[PDB]
């Protein structure tokens, strides 16, 4: 859990 | 979200979207696992509306979303209407969610998880950008 | 509502210190986020609230009720988790 | 209800109090016929929510109140959670209500009927008295 | 809330008199009543509002939302019945 | 519908 695929760019 | 930044597109693969049987966009969850879909008890959710998974943009029709049924809808029973306390639900779904690159689950804390007053963290969703 | 999702970061805030917009209004299975500059509006309830922790996000608030006019002044109030965890773990255990 | 009166018990058979499984009063509603309950679709009713009739005191253990399972809930899909607009939520109940002389339906209006500003009606129920 | 059934009467107003107080949260399928004295609260919700018209009582509105005080001056806002009831004959119609 | 058994006093 927790950890996407596609790491958000904030 | 008023003031917020547009995401990357499957950056926050929990993300998941429910709507009524007009295809209307009314509330918002987190998917657990791929069964399980927590939401806000005072969205009202019923096994009519059904929750979009793995969606970025709501009018496109090339993306490829995953739209599932709702089997049953579990209210907190300590949840308040009059205070709007406890304001959680679950849903299990009828159709298990197809873990992907852009669907997946977040992470429940633990009942003793400390999160500090001043700690920056991040909400996200499809509700107004104005009012 | 916008089609395309969205986010934003956002402080927490102590209980304490909510009940100085909020008051009574604010529970203890309640937490506080925002006051700064964004905010949660209509179509964000049920939605997340996370935190990294240990590398991982982790829900630590449901999107709850607010501002009429979400005015980004003021700090939203979403369901704690840590509250409520124990009623998904017993939800999820039995069916 | 803030500065009403005490109802003449069983003069508003219609009137029926939404519990959660807690047995926690959380929303009103009003029987149309035995077997269809008319509530708001915001009380976010579910299928473990049960309806009960022909009650008047909430703490009262000898009125014979007849407490209804809910069947199904149908949430007009032009329901705006957004607005709250066209907050209306019908309910079937699984076992028909037993019209009684505290137990009855209210009429519903015509399309057309016109309810003029002006005109003194009534509201009942169970909601706070002081805030 | 009280443990005995309350009632009260109250006045309904035109859409456009209730803009007043709300304005624009005011659509075509709501119908404001109250400013008189008296208030639905919460707890009310999904309620009668009832009128006696050729001697029997027909529900003119669902108690909806308002005031978030309660406040006796504001007009309640209740779902207009007229506006729904197409919707209901035809629910009960098919199930 | 409409006409309760027990009169309302209002």
């Amino acid at each position: 859990c927790g950890v996407p695929a596609i790491q958000p760019v904030l | 979200i008023v003031n917020g930044e547009e995401a990357v597109p499957g950056s926050w693969p929990w993300q998941v979207s429910l709507q009524d049987k007009t295809g209307f966009h009314f509330c918002g969850g987190s998917l657990i696992n791929e069964n399980w879909v927590v939401t806000a008890a005072h969205c009202g959710v019923t096994t009519s509306d059904v929750v979009v998974a793995g969606e970025f943009d709501q009018g496109s029709s090339s993306e490829k979303i995953q739209k599932l049924k709702i089997a049953k809808v579990f209210k907190n029973s300590k949840y308040n209407s009059l205070t709007i306390n406890n304001d959680i639900t679950l849903l299990k779904l009828s159709t298990a969610a197809s873990f992907s690159q852009t669907v997946s689950a977040v992470c429940l804390p633990s009942a003793s998880d400390d999160f500090a007053a001043g700690t920056t963290c991040v909400t996200t969703g499809w509700g107004l950008t104005r009012y | 509502t916008p089609d395309r999702l969205q986010q934003a970061s956002l402080p927490l805030l102590s209980n304490t210190n909510c009940k100085k917009y909020w008051g009574t209004k604010i529970k203890d299975a309640m937490i506080c986020a925002g006051a700064s500059g964004v905010s949660s509006c209509m179509g964000d309830s049920g939605g997340p609230l996370v935190c990294k922790k240990n590398g991982a996000w982790t829900l630590v608030g449901i999107v709850s009720w607010g501002s009429s006019t979400c005015s980004t002044s003021t700090p939203g109030v979403y369901a704690r988790v840590t509250a409520l965890v124990n009623w998904v773990q017993q939800t999820l255990a039995a069916n």
